[PDB]
C-alpha cells in the first residue's frame, strides 16, 4: 500500500496541453508538453492526483471531475494545494478538449494528464483491464505532501462508484 | 413498487416469474432523462398492478444491458414468458403507458 | 498490398456511439456499440474508411476530418456511399464528442469508430508506432465495394501529410 | 526571404553561421496565428538584412521544437553564436519587432 511511502515517480511521465485565459476569446496553438512525475512532485509541496477511467466518459463526465473543478480554488487558496493532475489514458488533446468543455480557463494549477498504455497507473495497481491487454486508468485519488502519499484509494466498482476517488473524500485529508 | 435488478441472476429470476407482463427500466445515474422517467414508471406500476416492473442500471449490471442491446437509456423492455415482446427507448410516458396498456 | 482483394475483416469488432438529430436539440444518453467488421462489409456495398492518429488532434481536425463531413451528403447522394467510418484508437466518447465538436448530426452514414489497442489497424500495417509499445492509427483512406477493397493508401508522414488520405483522393477513386 | 528549415541538419548549420542574428519562427499549417504572422517575419526579415531569418514546421521537424521546448505557435527564437538569446510567443508584431531591433 503506498500510504505514507514515498511517492513511486520512478521515469514515469506525462503529456499535458497548457490552458491560460488568453484562450477561449482568441485563437491559440498549444502542444503537448511532456512532465517528469518526479519533477512535478519535487517542484510542488502538495499535489492530488485523480484517475479517470475515459475522457468524455459520463460518469466522469457528470459525478466525478466537475467537483474537481468547482473546488479548485478552495484547494488552491484555502487548503493550499500547488496542482490538481486528472490522469486518463486518452491522448493529450482529447484530455484538453475535455478540461474546455468542463469549463478549465487555465491549467496553473489544474492539468488533464495523458498517462500512454496506462504505464504509471499499471505501476501504483490503479489500472482497470478493458480486454485484450489494453488498459485504462481506475477511478481514484491520491494526495502527495513533500513527496510522500498521504492518501491513496481505488474504486472498487468503477461502474458506479465515485466515493473514495471523490473531490469531496480528498477534501477531508486535507 | 419498482424493484432494481443488481445481478443477471435477479433478472433472470424476475424474465423466469413468467405469463404476466414483466417491465425493465434500464437506465443510468449520470442520465437526466433516466431521472425523469423514474417517477412516472413508479405511477405506471401502481396503476397496472398486473404486470411486474423493475430497474436496472446498465453500468452496474453491463452484461445485461449490451446482451439485450441496450444503446440508449431510457431503453424499457417488455418481456412474457421470458421474451421480449417490444421495448419503448426515451423518456416517452404515452408510448410507455401504450405498450403496457396493450400487453398487460 | 490489400488493393483488388477480400477485405480482411476477419473478427475484427469496433465501438461507436450514435448520433441523430434529436441530439444538440435535447438531452440522450447513448452507449457504445460494437460492430463486427465483417457484418459492416457485408451489409453495406459501399464503404469509406479513413484513420487518424488522435481525435481533437489539430492536423486531423482542421486539414483532414472537415472534408469527409463537407462531403458526406455529395459522397451518400451522389457517389452511393453507405458508411464512411472515421477510425482512431481513441475511447469511442471521446471519438463521439470529436464528432458533435466537427458537426456530425446524424451516424446513420458517417460512425466515428474505436479501434482498441489498434489491434485492426495493425493488423492492415497502417499504424503510427508513438512509443514503448503505443500505437495510434496512421493517417489512411480506404474505399470497399462489394467487400473487396477498391483503394487503400496511408501517409508516409502523417506529421505533415493529408494527401493519398484525403477525401479528394477518395472521391477519385469512386 | 525567409527560409524553411526542413531537417535538424539545416537547423543546426543555420544556427552555426555564427556571430550576427539568427531568428527562428516556429510555426504549424493548421495554426492561424502562425499565417497571419507569416507576412509580418518576411517583411521584418527585408528590414533588418543584418539578421538570418528562418521558419521551421514543428510537424516537420518535431525533435528540434522539442528540444527548443516550444510548447505554443508562434514561437520565434533568437539565436547568436548558436545559442539563444531570447523568445517572443505569440503573433506579437510589436514584441517580435522590438526583440529583433535590440539583439540585431
Amino acid at each position: 500500500d503506498l500510504v505514507n511511502k514515498k511517492f513511486p515517480a520512478g521515469d514515469y511521465k506525462f503529456q499535458y496541453i497548457a490552458i491560460s485565459q488568453s484562450d477561449a476569446d482568441s485563437e491559440s496553438c498549444k502542444m503537448p508538453q511532456t512532465v517528469e512525475w518526479s519533477k512535478l512532485i519535487s517542484e510542488n509541496k502538495k499535489v492530488i492526483i485523480t484517475g479517470a477511467p475515459a475522457a468524455f466518459s459520463p460518469t466522469c463526465t457528470v459525478s466525478h471531475i466537475p467537483g474537481y473543478i468547482n473546488y479548485l480554488d478552495e484547494l488552491v487558496k484555502e487548503k493550499e494545494v500547488d496542482q490538481v493532475i486528472v490522469v486518463t489514458v486518452d491522448n493529450p488533446f482529447a484530455n484538453q478538449a475535455w478540461a474546455k468543455s468542463l469549463g478549465v480557463k487555465d491549467t496553473t494549477h489544474i492539468k488533464f494528464a495523458s498517462d500512454p498504455g496506462c504505464a504509471f497507473t499499471k505501476s501504483i495497481g490503479f489500472e482497470l483491464a478493458v480486454g485484450d491487454g489494453v488498459y485504462w486508468s481506475g477511478r481514484w485519488a491520491m494526495v502527495v505532501e513533500n513527496g510522500i502519499v498521504t492518501y491513496a484509494a481505488k474504486e472498487t466498482n468503477p461502474g458506479t462508484d465515485v466515493t473514495v476517488s471523490s473531490v469531496e473524500s480528498v477534501l477531508a485529508h486535507l | 413498487m419498482v424493484t432494481q435488478l443488481k445481478s443477471a441472476s435477479e433478472y433472470d429470476s424476475a424474465l423466469a416469474s413468467g405469463d404476466k407482463l414483466v417491465v425493465v427500466d434500464f437506465f443510468a445515474t449520470w442520465c437526466g432523462p433516466s431521472k425523469m422517467i423514474a417517477p412516472m414508471i413508479e405511477k405506471f406500476a401502481e396503476q397496472y398492478s398486473d404486470a411486474a416492473f423493475y430497474k436496472l442500471d446498465v453500468d452496474e449490471v453491463s452484461d445485461v444491458a449490451q446482451k439485450a442491446e441496450v444503446s440508449s437509456m431510457p431503453t424499457l423492455i417488455f418481456y412474457k414468458g421470458g421474451k421480449e415482446v417490444t421495448r419503448v427507448v426515451g423518456a416517452n410516458p404515452a408510448a410507455i403507458k401504450q405498450a403496457i396498456a396493450s400487453n398487460v
